[PDB]
């Protein structure tokens, strides 16, 4: 299992696999717990402002713009580590995020819309 | 007491492809959802697709399922229907409507209201 | 129609919330187009809160400083020899004392000059003054070298609460708001501590607004919020050379050392032309409430202690007490003079006394006034008004008056054409 | 487009379009520490109250209970296109914990349902 | 109906109506905010464990690990029928965690599974 953070090192491809093991050390003075309750609460909504409220692996609908990043899937999964992956598109991560928003937003109302035909 | 005017095609050879479109005017076009009907020459009437009002969910029937594409434009007031793989078959009057489904919070409707003045589709 | 509950998450509502504020200050705001809403500034718990906050900072800020037990002795107090004018006869004295010094064993006999009004008589043989807060409580010196200028304060909702802010003109502190905004944090507020009059504050847009809880009912207090501001020169015109001594381990007293120069009278001065035209406003706007032919009079504020007879203030560091005696006298420059103070007891505490040590040189304040606390007289044709003051939260109503704190209720249902299954 | 309340004088229909921005304002010495645990109290007991009815992780969520026209007998253009989501919720102040109730039978009910489902070989 | 913990002494079968019951009790100076910190905490870490899972928004949760009976030989009749929660809970006490270990990993199995099907044009 390696342990927490034992991964970081590790390609994503590898690293994805350990995700339980960096989500269970997120929860476990009284401004450090404040803080850390506030912090997953602020990742979990974002989590649930998009489609993926209780995975911890999600695929959305939003398509991935070369602008982004052009790696090929054989070079970010399999080369690549998290970290890297991370300071490549911290500069697009915003963008990315609001548009992972809308598509949710669009989505809602086609599910409201599909489950209203009679 | 609205305006519906479609522009058709020509005649095209079995196995092409052939694009209708139908401009909206008098009413918001936004608000309401969309559909194409079809009527060959010596038959009735035919529903082959709706389009709801924001163009994000499209319905079809079976047998046009893989052909043809329904597309709306809310900001040219603007329809279209692109159909490929075209048959003999297909030689009918399409007529564009204003009707069908209803987006859950708006009263519901499941029919036909404003209708078009027809485009006439011939294949060889 | 065959509808059917959904549930919204994220739902734009509110209801009325009392919730606690954080404070903040500098080291969006959004207009809702439609949105009627009702305020209640007379029902507004930010001013409640905003009391307690200033008062418990007040306290925290005072708290580590010199207890000044030593000066509970008595004084032997003579005239002050220097040349004195007319009007300050007898309203400075010149007190010897034995005070302690960082040996416990060793006493220094120390002169200094307190006002009159920091002073009591008494009969004993050989001394004459007491401190007039001796009989009554610790006297705690303000720790020098803090300042009591007010800095403006922002007052914060905490997430999941808003603030809304009223953007009508001519806004009476009541009743509906059709252009109103939110915000999180308040405009920079300036914890202003006076009576009688509004120094610094938010100045009206188009009118002088007379803003008060039941106008009929005379006991109620009447906030007049000015459109234009009178500037009021406040002036201590003596040179004040103070000297510092040490009364234990770590401690320090502070007093006034000498004058140099004449004794004359602190001052504040006030355009006659400006305030009679700003009374005037006053008075245009104020007849609307008690009929165009009723004789309005402004009277002096007779009743009550120095506290809250006279124009109280913090100019510089020292608390001046001004007689506003010609600028409520009238039926419809001035030089008001002013008595300063140095045992302070603010708000309504008796327990609670405060020792403003001396600022060397000659203070001078440029101040605005924004507004006004009137009260009424009770019981035909002629209506009397006088200024009053001294509870300090009208002080505050008169900053806060625009906002209300509000809870968002993010979720709710409605009706829709919508099964789950 | 708007900001955090900017729809609240506007149609609820309307309104519904912007729920991500009211949900991303409702997370963000003693005062600071008490408004923080506060605010998360309010947000968990509305997560756990959408989550004990079947909508967790939704913003715009369609259950199977009926609604009842005593509760407000209006039409769905007229709730949807002339009315402000304040209005509604002043006028249904009364009937919500009725509502919440049912929510929450018909939730346990659908589970009971499902458990016996995925049960049946 | 029963209140919270009405059913404490029920059975395992007429205890499992009454999950929203005790699950709307468990949200609701300084001793004070530890308090209310320690109830989030505890409330989150429940959540949490609930999400790696695959449980998030469910109160019964239906998983794909087999039932190991080393860890209890009783049969449906028994546990459901003539045993109450804390019995049960005194009996499997020793075995939680290796049912929690095989939760997790039975999910991230299934997220895996859910990915690559997902992945097919
Ligand atoms: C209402 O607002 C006015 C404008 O700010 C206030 O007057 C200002 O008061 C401060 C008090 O600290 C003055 O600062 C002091 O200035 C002297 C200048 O020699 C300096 O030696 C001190 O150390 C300190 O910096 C400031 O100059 C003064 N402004 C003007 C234009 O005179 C006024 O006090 C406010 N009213 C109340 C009741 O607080
Ligand atoms: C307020 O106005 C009076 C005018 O009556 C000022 O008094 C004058 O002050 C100057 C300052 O040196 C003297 O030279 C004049 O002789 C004074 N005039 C009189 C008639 O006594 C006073 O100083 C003003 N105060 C402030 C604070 O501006
Ligand atoms: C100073 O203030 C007092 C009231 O606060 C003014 O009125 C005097 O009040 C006392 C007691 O109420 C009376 O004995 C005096 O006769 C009052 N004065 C007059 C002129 O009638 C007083 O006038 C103020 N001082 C100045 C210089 O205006
Ligand atoms: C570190 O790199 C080596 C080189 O391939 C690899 O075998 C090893 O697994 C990596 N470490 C981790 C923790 O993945
Ligand atoms: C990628 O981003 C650029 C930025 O302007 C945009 O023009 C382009 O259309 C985007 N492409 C996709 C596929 O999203
Ligand atoms: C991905 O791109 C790199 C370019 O540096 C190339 O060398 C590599 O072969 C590509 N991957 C595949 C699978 O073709
Ligand atoms: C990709 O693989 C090559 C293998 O030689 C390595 O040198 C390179 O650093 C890798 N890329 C990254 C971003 O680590
Ligand atoms: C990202 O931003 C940093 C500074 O904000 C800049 O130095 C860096 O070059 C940027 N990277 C890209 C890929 O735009
Ligand atoms: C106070 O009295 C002492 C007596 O020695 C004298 O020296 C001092 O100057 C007096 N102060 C004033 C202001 O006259
Ligand atoms: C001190 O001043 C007061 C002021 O009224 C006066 O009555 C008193 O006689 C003066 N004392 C002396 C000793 O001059
Ligand atoms: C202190 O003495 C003054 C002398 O006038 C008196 O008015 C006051 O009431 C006394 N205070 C107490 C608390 O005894
Ligand atoms: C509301 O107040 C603001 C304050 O400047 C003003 O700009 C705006 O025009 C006002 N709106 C209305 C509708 O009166
Ligand atoms: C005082 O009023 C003047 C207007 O003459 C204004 O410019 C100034 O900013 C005001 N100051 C304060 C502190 O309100
Ligand atoms: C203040 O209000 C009065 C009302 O009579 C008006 O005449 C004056 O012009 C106003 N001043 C400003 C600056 O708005
Ligand atoms: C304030 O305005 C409201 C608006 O209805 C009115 O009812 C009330 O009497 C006014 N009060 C004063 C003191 O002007
Ligand atoms: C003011 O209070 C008195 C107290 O009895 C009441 O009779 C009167 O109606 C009140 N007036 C207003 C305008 O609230
Ligand atoms: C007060 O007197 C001292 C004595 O030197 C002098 O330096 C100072 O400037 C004087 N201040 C005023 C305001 O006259
Ligand atoms: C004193 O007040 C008058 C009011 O007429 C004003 O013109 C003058 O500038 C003020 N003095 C100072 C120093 O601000
Ligand atoms: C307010 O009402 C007007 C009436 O037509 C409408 O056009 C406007 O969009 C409404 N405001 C909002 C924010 O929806
Ligand atoms: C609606 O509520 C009323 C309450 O008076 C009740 O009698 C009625 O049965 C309810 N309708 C349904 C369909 O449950
Ligand atoms: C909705 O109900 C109101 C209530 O009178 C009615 O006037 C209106 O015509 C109804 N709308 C539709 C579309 O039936
Ligand atoms: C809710 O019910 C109470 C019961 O008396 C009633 O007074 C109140 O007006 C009702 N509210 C609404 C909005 O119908
Ligand atoms: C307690 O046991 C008796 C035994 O018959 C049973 O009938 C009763 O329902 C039990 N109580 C509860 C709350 O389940
Ligand atoms: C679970 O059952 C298997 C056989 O199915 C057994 O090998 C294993 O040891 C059991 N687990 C425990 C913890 O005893
Ligand atoms: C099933 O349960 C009954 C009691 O209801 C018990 O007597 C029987 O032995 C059990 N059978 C098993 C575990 O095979
Ligand atoms: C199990 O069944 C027996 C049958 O008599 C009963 O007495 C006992 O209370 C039951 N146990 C529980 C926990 O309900
Ligand atoms: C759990 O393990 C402990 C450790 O020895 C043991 O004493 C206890 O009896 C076990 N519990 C059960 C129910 O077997």
């Amino acid at each position: 299992s390696l342990g927490f953070l034992g991964a970081a090192g590790s390609t994503m491809g590898a690293a994805s696999m350990t995700l339980t093991v960096q989500a269970r050390n997120l929860l476990s003075q009284l401004q450090a717990r404040v803080l850390a309750v506030e912090h997953y609460l602020r990742d979990q909504q974002l989590l649930g402002i998009w489609g993926c409220s209780g995975k911890l692996i999600c695929c959305t609908n939003v398509p991935w713009n070369s602008s982004w990043s052009n790696r090929n899937l054989s070079e970010i999964w399999d080369n690549m580590t998290w970290l890297q992956w991370d300071k490549e598109i911290s500069n697009y991560t915003q963008i990315i995020y609001g548009l992972l928003e809308e598509s949710q937003n669009q989505q809602e109302k086609n599910e409201q819309d599909l489950l209203a035909l009679d | 007491e609205v305006q519906l005017v479609e522009t058709g095609g020509g005649l095209v050879q079995p196995g092409g492809s052939l694009k209708l479109s139908c401009r909206a005017s008098g009413y918001t076009f936004s608000s309401f959802a969309m559909s194409w009907v079809r009527q060959a020459p010596g038959k009735g009437l035919e529903w082959v697709s709706l389009i709801n009002d924001r163009g994000g969910l499209t319905f079809y029937v079976d047998s046009v399922k893989g052909r043809f594409t329904i597309s709306r434009d809310n900001s040219k007031n603007t329809l279209s229907l692109q159909m490929h793989s075209l048959r003999d078959g297909d030689t009918a009057v399409y007529y564009c409507a204003t009707g069908g489904m209803s987006s859950a919070l708006q009263s519901s409707k499941y029919y036909f209201d404003f209708w078009g003045q027809g485009a006439l589709v011939t294949v060889s | 129609e065959n509808l059917w509950v959904t549930v919204y998450y994220g739902v734009p509502v509110w209801k009325d919330a009392e919730t606690t504020l954080f404070c903040a200050s500098d080291a969006q705001e959004i207009h809702l187009e439609n949105v009627t809403e009702e305020f209640n500034m007379w029902k507004n718990n930010m001013v409640e809160q905003m009391h307690e906050d200033i008062i418990s900072l007040w306290d925290q800020s005072l708290k580590p400083c010199v207890k000044l037990t030593p000066l509970c002795v008595g004084l032997q107090c003579t005239n002050v020899t220097n040349n004195i004018t007319d009007d300050m006869r007898g309203e400075l004295k010149n007190c010897s004392f034995n005070a302690t010094t960082e040996l416990r064993n060793k006493r220094q006999k120390v002169y200094s000059l307190f006002y009159r009004l920091d002073i009591v008589p008494m009969v004993d043989l050989w001394t004459n003054y007491r401190l007039i807060s001796c009989n009554t409580s610790a006297i705690t010196q303000a720790c020098p070298k803090v300042s009591f200028e007010p800095i403006p304060i922002h007052y914060c909702a905490p997430a999941g609460f808003a603030i809304l802010k009223c953007k009508d003109k001519k806004f009476n502190g009541t009743g509906p708001c059709q252009n109103v905004s939110t915000v999180q944090c308040t405009h920079g507020i300036k914890p202003v501590v006076s009576t009688q009059l509004l120094l610094n504050g938010s100045l009206a847009e188009e009118e002088v607004i007379i803003r008060s809880e039941n106008i009929t009912n005379n006991a109620k207090n009447i906030l007049v919020q000015l459109n234009t501001s009178v500037q009021i020169n406040c002036t201590r015109p003596n040179n004040n050379t103070v000297k510092s001594i040490r009364i234990g381990p770590g401690q320090a007293f502070y007093y006034t050392g000498d004058i140099i120069g004449d004794i004359r009278q602190a001052h504040c001065n006030v355009s006659k032309a400006t305030w009679n035209e700003t009374l005037g406003k006053v008075v245009k706007q104020l007849r609307k409430h008690f009929g165009n032919n009723t004789i309005i009079r402004f009277a002096q504020s007779s009743g009550g202690d120095l506290e809250v007879t006279t124009h109280s203030f913090n100019c510089g560091g020292e608390f001046f007490y001004c007689n506003t005696s010609g600028l409520f006298n009238s039926t419809w420059s001035i030089t008001l003079p002013c008595r300063i103070k140095q045992i302070i007891n603010m708000w309504q505490r008796i327990g609670q006394a405060m020792y403003a040590p001396p600022i060397q040189g000659v203070i001078r304040c440029v101040s605005n006034i924004t507004g006004l606390i009137l009260t009424r007289d009770g019981g035909s044709t002629t209506e009397t008004f006088r200024p009053g003051g001294g509870d300090m939260r009208d002080n505050w109503r008169s900053e806060l008056y625009k906002y209300k704190v509000v809870k968002i209720e993010p979720l709710g249902v409605a009706p829709t054409r919508c099964k789950r299954r």
